[PDB]
């Protein structure tokens, strides 16, 4: 299902001004989206994808997100990061070069809280990465 | 007078459906020992050639109520009897014969995308699934009197929540607990019989003489075929 | 377009304050296996579609 | 049963006729025509032991 | 039908030992219409 | 489509509890068993996909 169901929203149709008639399927994740926070279980399914794509939404404002739903929104990727066994490398790169270090702090500050708590989450203790190894200590620096 | 079904008595469940635009005389039938699901049997050619009823005969084990039956399934751990039958109480056939008991089953059969749940006879009476509960098929009566001869019924599973039904198909006349609620005819085959006297269905040995002879057939591999 | 007022009412019944009551439930489903067996043989399991 | 093609014989259950088939027992060996039958549709009295 | 209703209920609080307050109050309410049924029906019969 | 979207809102919607009665009474298993067998599993993923 995280290989399908996932993929049907391409972008959710992100709005460019050009977009308000299917505002349903942004409220499809209403009850979608909702197992997806509640479930918690290799890579044998593209879930890189599924990382970056919450990452628009809870960054994205263009479209009537609705706040209420904005911050169920936010719940989603706050779950992922706890279940994952470090398979977001590639999603963690985009949050470091935005946010606190290029200033959207209207729609980084919750993703601040989000983002402080990956560190915490592994000492260095059965992981390493070293492209991941200098990236977080420059954005600490810039931040 | 009209008398009653009475417990510890055998009885053979009977139906009858059209074909050929004729009430046809059937009875459920189980072998047992093979192949455990039941079959119909039909009785309707009786009158030019008789059928094998002794499979057929099922007896009343006990009957009860259905909340004593859920104290019993609670209290699983363990008289006179010839209490009277009464609508809504939960009864308990048992195969006369085998020696096991009627169930529902959890198996499918013919492909309908829907329940059908193959009845069958269960090894061991003990589990919720081998009771059943009876209900009136004809309005004049109502739940609480007491069942007669002769009346239709309705018999119904317990677990399973489903009602027995005399399938028509393609093929041969299935009896799955499927769909409709059949009008289950009720037959007493017998009763109470009196302490050293013959009745039928009764296998015996006929003598002659005194003691020392008894008919019988050939054993087998033998020029006579057993004839 | 008939059968959709009529299911929503059923729909009422049972969401009570986010729950589901079973009393009610179950009513609904044992009359649900019988009267349902309309709407042609699709859903009914006698065709397949 | 008695097919009569060679006299009294086992016959195979899928020819029976119900009269070459059907026995009765009786009192004893004195000839009576037994025209009056009787009918119960309970047990009635128990008379062979 | 008084006699398979209590009967049933008896069932019903056979397996619990002590008896809710609730409980006790309805049984002695049916108790009671139980009673004046069993006394109107000895009236037809006293006097032979 | 949405004759059938409101009919399995209904069956959806009136499962036993949510694991209360389904951790141990007998009520939620039949009519759990009951509500898969109508609508299996494998066209669900197709629909939705």
């Amino acid at each position: 299902h995280v290989l399908d169901v996932g993929f049907l929203p391409d972008m959710r149709a992100a709005a460019s001004l050009d977009t308000a008639t299917f505002s349903t399927t942004e409220m499809a994740l209403a009850l979608n989206r909702y197992l997806c926070l509640a479930v918690l279980p290799t890579k044998c399914a593209p879930l890189f994808a599924g990382t970056e794509h919450r990452a628009i939404m809870v960054d994205s404002m263009l479209h009537t997100v609705y706040r209420l739903s904005r911050g169920r929104s936010l719940t989603k990727a706050q779950r992922d990061v706890i279940e994952d066994c470090l398979m977001a490398l590639c999603r963690y790169i985009r949050p470091s070069m935005l946010q606190h270090l290029l200033r959207r702090l209207v729609f980084d500050v919750p993703i601040l809280n989000e983002f402080a708590k990956m560190p915490l989450k592994l000492l260095t203790n059965h992981y390493e990465r070293c492209w991941k190894y200098y990236c977080l200590p420059t954005g600490w620096a810039n931040f | 007078e009209v008398q009653f079904l009475r417990t510890d008595d055998e009885v053979v469940l009977q139906c009858s459906a059209t074909v050929l635009k004729e009430q046809l005389k059937l009875c459920l039938a189980a072998e047992g020992f093979g192949n455990r699901l039941c079959f119909l049997e039909p009785t309707s050619n009786a009158q030019n050639v008789p059928p094998d009823l002794a499979i057929c005969c099922f007896t009343l084990e006990q009957s009860l109520s259905v909340r004593a039956l859920q104290e019993m399934l609670a209290n699983t751990v363990e008289g006179g009897g010839h209490r009277t039958l009464l609508y809504g109480h939960a009864i308990l056939l048992r195969h006369a014969h085998s020696r096991m008991y009627l169930s529902c089953l959890t198996t499918s059969r013919s492909m309908t995308d829907k329940l059908a749940f193959d009845v069958g006879l269960q090894e061991d009476a003990t589990g919720e699934a081998c009771w059943w509960t009876m209900h009136p098929a004809s309005k004049q009566r109502s739940e609480g009197e007491k069942v007669r001869v002769g009346d239709d019924l309705i018999l119904v599973s317990v677990s399973s929540e489903r009602y027995l039904h005399l399938s028509t198909a393609s093929g041969e006349l299935q009896v799955d607990a499927s769909f409709m609620q059949t009008l289950w005819n009720m037959n007493p085959i017998c009763s109470c019989c009196e302490e050293g006297y013959v009745t039928g269905g009764h296998v015996l040995r006929l003598f002659h003489g005194h003691m020392d002879e008894c008919l019988t057939i050939s054993a087998a591999d033998s020029d006579d075929q057993r004839r | 377009c008939g059968g959709e007022r009529y299911l929503d009412f059923l729909r009422f019944a049972v969401f009570v304050n986010g729950e589901s009551v079973e009393e009610n439930a179950n009513v609904v489903v044992r009359l649900l296996i019988r009267k349902p067996e309309c709407f042609g043989p699709a859903l009914r399991g006698e065709g397949g579609s | 049963a008695l097919t009569e093609d060679q006299g009294l014989v086992v016959v195979d259950a899928c020819k029976a006729h119900t009269k070459a088939t059907s026995f009765c027992f009786r009192v004893s060996k004195e000839k009576l025509d037994t025209a009056p039958k009787r009918d119960v549709e309970g047990m009635g009295p128990p008379e062979i032991k | 039908r008084l006699q398979e209703s209590i009967s049933d209920f008896y069932w019903y609080y056979s397996g619990k030992d002590v008896i809710e307050e609730q409980g006790k109050r309805n049984f002695s309410k049916a108790m009671s219409v139980a009673k004046q049924v069993f006394n109107s029906l000895t009236e037809y019969i006293q006097g032979p | 489509m949405s004759f059938y979207a409101a009919l399995i809102d209904l069956l959806g919607r009136c499962a036993p509890e949510m694991h209360l009665i389904q951790a141990g009474k007998g009520e939620a298993l039949r009519i759990r068993a009951i509500l898969r067998s109508l609508v299996p599993l494998d066209d669900l993923v197709g629909i939705i996909s």
